[PDB]
């Protein structure tokens, strides 16, 4: 009710899922078991945001060894993909051709193999129940359903679960996910292999291909979640911050914070409107300097990013950009030197 | 995108961000398995597609078989010099994720806002291209004034800017917060 807890805590975007995380902890799960259990739930209650058809990254800290690690389970382009495969935004956003190889379940598996304390099946149990029984639609999902009402109502396979009497579900109305409940049940009993190289695989490929996609059984068989033993860190006062490097945005985050740390913000930075307005102006300028360098980033396995990244986490480099922030004015785009190619 | 933060009794922690990209992904749902497929292919840059007005394609982020597309996601853990977790934080909401994660950190670490306040506090966003500062509906309007007089063109977000879930160590224990912009709520013991 105050949400200050003596022993442990789960912060998720649905109360029911934070609770499912919490119970995992109570029954002796590691922080990873709890994250997995809660994620499986969020994939049901906030089905518009995330799920087993997508990808994930986990940052994990072990208080005993004092080591942080990152698990990369983000989607990858199918093997039949190529640079000029799309000719409109619509082609990249809708239908089977827009689908990248899902990494979610391989990510849960790796994380669980390294850090799990509860049995795999136990992590699925409460979400199987929830998907079968149903739940009232939450605030976030109801707004997403509204936003995309037209597309949902015109697509009978989405209307099957996301409508009631041919119109999108509203907040408070009951959402049931009977097919997903069965898929979760299969995953819980057969493990991750059921999705990638097992009893669900041919159906996955058939569904993606029927909607115009190009994902094959080989794509799924070959997918691997990746352990990263040395995540990005930066020093901030007496603390360190761990976060994912490229292809994620830890280097942008690092650059924003390293720019701003040389201003020595404190309570006083927001105490009067004069300080407050200058402080927020400096924040926007650091956003703009950091987003300037973002366009050089990509998957480090395909693009050499090591020098870009070394700059973006350098304090000296950040002090250089800080000295170009004017207190009295913002600037045109070219001032920040956005770059699309290395020098 | 969805973000969640976890701290366990032994002090270990997980910051997990997960995504199918746009709302409902590709809009392709399996009638058999019920899986809703991502449209993460759209996170790649294309030489063809008009990105926005005057935003060009990024060659580092072009489609190659087996490549991962660039992401805004950034699940973070902050640990103090003594080895104890200080903050577990991340965000959802497309391209506003990195800026909102930065703001939550700034708000708690430097402005001294408690975790609920740091999550609930109005946010703003600028990503250089496009060239506009988006501010939330209930931002302090002195801040809007300070930006406009420094020549920022601002506009108000029709909905909200990102979603943040956070946990912060306090003398009283582990203080948690979920973002009311999405309707979440924490749980613990
Ligand atoms: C777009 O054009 C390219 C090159 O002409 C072609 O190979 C590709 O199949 C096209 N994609 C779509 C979705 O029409
Ligand atoms: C942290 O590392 C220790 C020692 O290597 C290990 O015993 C323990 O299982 C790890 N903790 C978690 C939560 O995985
Ligand atoms: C499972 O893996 C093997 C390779 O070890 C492969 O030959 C087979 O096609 C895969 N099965 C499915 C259902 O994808
Ligand atoms: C932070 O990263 C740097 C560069 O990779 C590395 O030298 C150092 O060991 C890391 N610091 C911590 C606290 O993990
Ligand atoms: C790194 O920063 C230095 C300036 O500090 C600059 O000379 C160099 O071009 C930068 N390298 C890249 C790849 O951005
Ligand atoms: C971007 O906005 C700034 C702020 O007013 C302005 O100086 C500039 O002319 C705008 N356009 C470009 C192309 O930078
Ligand atoms: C649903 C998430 O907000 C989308 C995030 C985007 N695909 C990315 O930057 O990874
Ligand atoms: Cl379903
Ligand atoms: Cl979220
Ligand atoms: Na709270």
């Amino acid at each position: 009710d105050n949400h200050v807890y003596t022993r442990a805590a789960v912060a998720a975007d649905a109360k029911q899922c934070s609770k499912i995380g919490r119970d995992a902890l109570r029954d002796g799960g590691s922080a990873v078991d709890a994250a997995i259990a809660a994620l499986l739930c969020v994939g049901l209650m906030n089905a518009h945001s995330m799920g087993i058809g997508g990808g994930l990254f986990l940052t994990i800290y072990n208080s005993t060894t004092r080591k942080a690690e990152v698990i990369n389970a983000r989607e990858v382009a199918p093997r039949l993909a190529f640079a000029t495969m799309f000719n409109s935004s619509e082609q990249s956003q809708k239908g089977g051709l827009s689908v990248a190889v899902p990494g979610e379940i391989r990510g849960y598996e790796l994380a669980h193999q390294r850090h799990g304390r509860l049995p795999w099946a136990r992590l699925f149990q409460p979400s199987i129940q929830l998907a079968r029984q149903g739940f009232p639609v939450g605030k976030g999902l109801a707004a997403a359903l509204e936003n995309k009402r037209t597309v949902i109502e015109q697509q009978p396979v989405l209307c099957e679960v996301f409508c009631r009497d041919r119109k999108v579900l509203r907040e408070g109305e009951r959402l049931t996910l009977p097919q997903l409940a069965d898929t979760y049940e299969t995953l819980a009993i057969e493990g991750a292999q059921a999705f990638y190289n097992g009893s669900l695989t041919a159906q996955i490929v058939k569904d993606i291909q029927a909607a115009g996609g190009i994902v094959t059984a080989e794509d799924l068989n070959n997918y691997r979640a990746e352990l990263i033993e040395h995540p990005l860190n930066i020093s901030l006062g007496d603390a360190v911050l761990y976060m994912p490097s490229a292809p994620l945005s830890g280097p942008v985050l690092a650059l924003i914070l390293n720019i701003l740390k040389g201003y020595n913000f404190s309570r006083e930075s927001v105490e009067s409107p004069e300080q407050k307005g200058l402080t927020y102006h400096r924040i926007v300028e650091a956003f703009r300097f950091a987003y300037a360098k973002r366009t050089l980033l990509g998957d480090p396995k395909f693009v050499d990013v090591t020098e870009v990244v070394r700059n973006m986490t350098s304090e000296f480099f950040a002090a250089q950009l800080r000295a170009q922030i004017s207190d009295d004015t913002t600037h045109p785009i070219s001032y920040y030197k956005p770059e699309f190619y290395t020098p | 995108t969805a973000h969640l933060s976890v701290v366990a009794e032994d002090g270990s922690a997980v910051s997990a961000t997960s995504t199918i990209n746009l709302y409902f992904g590709s809009k392709v749902r399996s009638p058999v398995s019920g899986i809703l497929f991502n449209n993460e292919m759209d996170d790649f840059s294309s030489p063809s597609i008009t990105n926005e007005f005057g935003v060009p394609p990024s060659p580092a982020n072009f489609i190659q078989p087996g490549k991962q597309p660039l992401s805004s996601m950034c699940p973070t853990i902050m640990v103090g010099q003594d080895g104890q977790v200080r903050m577990v934080v991340g965000a959802a909401g497309g391209t506003q994720i990195t800026t909102a994660t930065a703001l939550a950190i700034i708000y708690n670490l430097w402005f001294g806002y408690d975790v609920k306040r740091a999550v609930e506090e109005p946010r703003l966003h600028n990503q250089l291209l496009p060239n506009v500062t988006t501010v939330e509906r209930n931002i302090d309007q002195a801040v809007t004034a300070a930006l406009e007089t420094r020549h920022h063109h601002t506009q108000i977000a029709s909905t909200f800017i990102a979603v943040v879930q956070a946990i912060v160590r306090t003398a009283g224990g582990w203080a948690a917060a979920s973002d009311s912009r999405k309707g979440g709520e924490p749980a613990g013991y």
